[PDB]
RNA sequence: AGGAUAGUGGCCUACCAUGGUUUCAACGGGUAACGGGGAAUAAGGGUUCGAUUCCGGAGAGGGAGCCUGAGAAACGGCUACCACAUCCAAGGAAGGCAGCAGGCGCGCAAAUUACCCAAUCCUAAUUCAGGGAGGUAGUGACAAUAAAUAACGAUACAGGGCCCAUUCGGGUCUUGUAAUUGGAAUGAGUACAAUGUAAAUACCUUAACGAGGAACAAUUGGAGGGCAAGUCUGGUGCCAGCAGCCGCGGUAAUUCCAGCUCCAAUAGCGUAUAUUAAAGUUGUUGCAGUUAAAAAGCUCGUAGUUGAACUUUGGGCCCGGUUGGCC
């Protein structure tokens, strides 16, 4: 597949010695070497080759996973887009942190531990952003569910006071709930086809499955 | 009026469209050749000149 | 007759008259007020990058009956909060809130187009990949 | 820095692009003269409009104007040179009445078919870019060469073409070469 | 093909009025052993940083870096 | 009148006098203002743009000052302040990329930290040295020029050929046709070799190769009207969505998604912003004002614009530049 293959070149080659950096004309195999010009399109890890038949080295599991979460938000509504980009900038800088947006519409940085959060806050304070940040414990995405088979058939008179809607509420089998997300019971499926597969393999009646 | 827009069912027709695969067609000559055949197709063997010259008439 | 100064050396009264009457053109007045630079979501720019705030569903104008699936977007360069209409079928599922999008002009020098009320921009590229390419499955949205 | 190089467009699109009248009028030219696109015919139209207008705002003057007589003879000179205006009828009215079809027969893609080797303008066209016309002693690889009445008695095959000689042909070698291995075991 | 043609009176006469690259093209005189243009600028500017021969400073850094 | 300057000059100083500019727009404000040659469009007038290859002006973060020198208020000179940043041993010291590249921010938006003085020139004590001045290459679908994607045979004959167009069972020497079939040619490309070149890559040249699906496959927008092109097939059912405007969608959509077919332009085609023509909707050319927007409530009046008629006419003559059926 043509996925994520970047046909580019090299801007400069550098061998590092302390903070000083110098251009390099060529570097043979089996050597530590640095280089520029690909940092913008790089994903903080990967394989660099001059061919498509070569393969990608195994993704380092890090053996240490980014787990601890803390929210991050902007001081000003006008300032929201300015330092929202810096999340990607820091994510490149360290090969573990994964900046994303949580299910609460809120941006979460996930670190390995406590002080790994410490290292990535002064850069947002000073280096990768200038605006201060409000740092708060993360908000989690709960949800509300029932199992207790609501007795009275619910009903609500429409604003016209002409129509009403009768209805009932009751639970769902847990594997069905997974299957709704897992796509086995898929809205893209035909109503007929999806009704057959959910009525027999999973506990359902063909009458309701067709509805 | 109505302002409580419902967006969950966006993409309704596309997400329910019957996915039909493109029918393979013989390779189309093009360039001077296309203008050649296009000129001929509309000035020598015009399949439908019914009533008047017609470019895209269906089954009728 | 004809109600205009017509002397051989009356060009002063003729030039100041045209100069004064020129202001009644809507297009000329915009240039000489700099309203595009001063009073506009775009400072004369043809496009602009923005960050999504919310995905809005707007009723169309009469007699049309549709929901237009716009996105409330903040402009990076001036912070103005606007709306943009995401074209083509779906393509609102293509974008997510708090993502990066490119907003272009929407066709009519202002003048909100079509049955869609209160929106004057359309989305072109989201996160750097063209929405049209995503619609035709030419490319895909990188997870960053 | 570097002195700028002057470049100008050689065509101009019609003001209303979509007119069935002028459209299929130019499709009739396209099919008859084997043009590729209508830029190829817009260019001749832009050249024609330029040349007629320059002769049009100059036809406003008397028969004894230095600009006319000096320019017009040169104008007619190239026209009679190429033959879009024939070797007779060398007058200014004939210039402004000159047809686009008149130009399109002075394209080298016309006269290649006319003196054989083609059996088709499109065969004539393709062999031109197939480097199979010797025009003078130099192969011309354009259709719109605007022939000035000289190479007509010089047009023939390329010296290096197998239709001119000296090469036994790419595939014509290939099939003959592998025929030796194909003749038996 | 069409080009220019220059014919001279003698080899040394040509060697004295012809550009060095033409001589190198014809093998009459070898290309000088010369480093690149960019490094030449570097060493020229490094020379600028020293005033004079620099033997006194080269010795001076030698003794001063000894302790 | 003096001072000062290279020199004139309120340019500065002393004293004097009360001027100077202004409704012909002074002054003040804005300028998304560097000026001009010019660029775009354009019947003609115009209108818009001019940061940008040329000519001047100004600036080298902001001001100010100054040495030097013929020439600088210079900044790839210096000092001070402000602002920023720079290494550090804390003691100091070093700074000006709007030069070349190149690296953040910013944005819709913009290329190599490449090679070379061979060319054009310029500088020097000068053939010789140097020049990120310039030139060459890399990126470059800014724009502009030319122009590959295909010929040639026979496929049910589904066409005036002909014995007067018969019986198209007859080469109907010409027109189209089943992705069924054959022989040529050709670059795109690959690369000997030369070569271009300062050295190269490309161009142009050229051996060996290099086409059958000639997968070496051309796309971009469309098909209700404007506006060229379907009332074709399936789905969708005022939903999705489309649509610059009108408008389509409410269960048989010529407009939505697709497929097929067709149309337009074509290595280009749309979209967005601005602008010109269209726009005689800015008006001098050349608008309109009773009712469509618009004749001021009426009159007076300065500036402005406009302003009756009238003065050497006529007649001759001579010299002297002509077209043509009387060269
Ligand atoms: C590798 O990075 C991964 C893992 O660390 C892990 O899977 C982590 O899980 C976090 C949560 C993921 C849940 C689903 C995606 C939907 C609901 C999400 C959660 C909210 O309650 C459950 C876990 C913990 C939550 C919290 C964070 C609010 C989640 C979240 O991301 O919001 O997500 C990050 C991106």
């Amino acid at each position: 597949k043509k996925d994520d293959l970047f046909i580019k070149a090299i801007q400069r080659v550098v061998l590092m010695m302390g903070r000083f950096v110098e251009p390099i004309d060529d570097c043979p195999a089996g050597n530590i070497i640095g280089l520029v010009g690909i940092d913008q399109f790089l994903l903080k890890t990967g394989t660099l080759t001059t061919s498509e038949t070569a393969h990608n080295m195994k993704v380092m599991k890090f053996s240490v996973s980014p787990v601890v979460q803390v929210a991050v938000e902007v001081k000003n509504a006008n300032d929201l887009p300015k330092l929202v980009e810096g999340l990607k900038r820091l994510s490149k800088s360290d090969p573990c942190v994964l900046t994303y947006m949580s299910e609460s519409g809120e941006h979460i940085v996930a670190g390995t531990g406590e002080l790994h959060l410490e290292i990535c806050l002064q850069d947002l304070e000073h280096d990768h952003a200038g605006v201060p940040l409000k740092i708060s414990p993360p908000v989690v995405a709960y949800r509300e569910t029932v199992e207790s088979e609501s007795s009275q058939t619910a009903l609500s008179k429409s604003p016209n006071k002409h129509n009403r809607i009768y209805l009932k509420a009751e639970p769902i089998d847990e594997e069905v709930s997974l299957a709704i997300e897992n796509g086995i019971i898929n809205p893209r499926d035909d109503f007929k086809a999806r009704a057959r597969i959910m009525a027999d393999d999973y506990g359902w009646d063909v009458t309701d499955a067709r509805k | 009026a109505k302002v409580h827009g419902s967006l969950a069912r966006a993409g309704k027709v596309k997400s329910q469209t019957p996915k039909v695969e493109k029918t393979e067609k013989p390779k189309k000559p093009k360039g001077r050749a296309y203008k050649r055949l296009l000129y001929t197709r509309r000035f020598v063997n015009v399949t439908l000149v019914n009533g008047k010259r017609r470019m895209n008439p269906g089954p009728s | 007759g004809k109600g205009k100064p017509r002397g051989l050396n009356s060009a002063r009264k003729l030039r100041v008259h045209r100069r004064n009457n020129r202001w009644a053109e809507n297009n000329y007045k915009k240039r000489l007020l700099g309203t595009a630079f001063k009073s506009s979501p775009f400072g004369g720019s043809s496009h602009a990058k923005g960050i999504v705030l919310e995905k809005l569903g707007i009723e169309s104008k009469q007699p049309n009956s549709a929901i237009r699936k716009c996105v409330r977007v903040q402009l990076i360069k001036n912070g103005k909060k606007v709306t943009a209409f995401v074209p083509n079928d779906g393509c609102l599922n293509f974008v997510d809130e708090n993502d990066e999008v490119l907003l272009a002009g929407f066709g009519r020098k202002g003048k909100a187009k079509g049955d869609i009320p209160g929106v004057r921009f359309k989305v072109v590229k989201v996160s750097g990949v063209s929405l049209l390419a995503l619609w035709k499955e030419k490319k895909e949205k990188p997870r960053s | 820095p570097r002195a700028p190089r002057t470049y100008s467009k050689t065509y101009s699109t019609p003001k209303r692009p979509y007119e069935s009248s002028r459209l299929d009028a130019e499709l009739k030219l396209a099919g008859e003269f084997g043009l590729k696109n209508k830029k190829e015919i817009y260019r001749i139209s832009f050249q024609l409009s330029k040349i007629r207008r320059a002769a049009r705002d100059l036809l406003t003057r008397d028969e004894k104007d230095p600009k006319r007589l000096f320019e017009g003879n040169a104008l007619i000179r190239r026209l009679v040179r190429v033959g879009v205006l024939s070797e007779d009828k060398k007058k200014l009215d004939y210039v402004l009445a000159l047809k686009v079809e008149d130009f399109l027969e002075r394209r080298l893609q016309t006269q290649v078919y006319k003196l054989g080797l083609a059996k088709s303008v499109h065969h004539a066209r393709v062999l031109i870019t197939q480097r199979h016309i010797a025009v003078g002693k130099q192969i011309v690889n354009i259709p719109s060469f605007m022939v000035r009445l000289d190479s007509e008695k010089h047009i023939d095959f390329a010296p290096t073409s197998p239709f001119g000689g000296a090469r036994p042909g790419r595939v014509a070698r290939r099939n003959a070469a592998r025929k030796a291995e194909a003749s038996g075991e | 093909s069409v080009g220019f043609g220059l014919v001279y009176n003698s080899v040394a006469e040509a060697k004295k009025f012809e550009p060095t690259y033409r001589l190198v093209r014809y093998g009459l005189a070898e290309k000088v052993e010369k480093a690149s243009r960019q490094q030449r600028k570097q060493k020229k500017n490094r020379d600028k940083k020293i005033f004079g021969t620099g033997k006194r400073l080269a010795k001076k850094v030698a003794r001063r870096n000894a302790d």
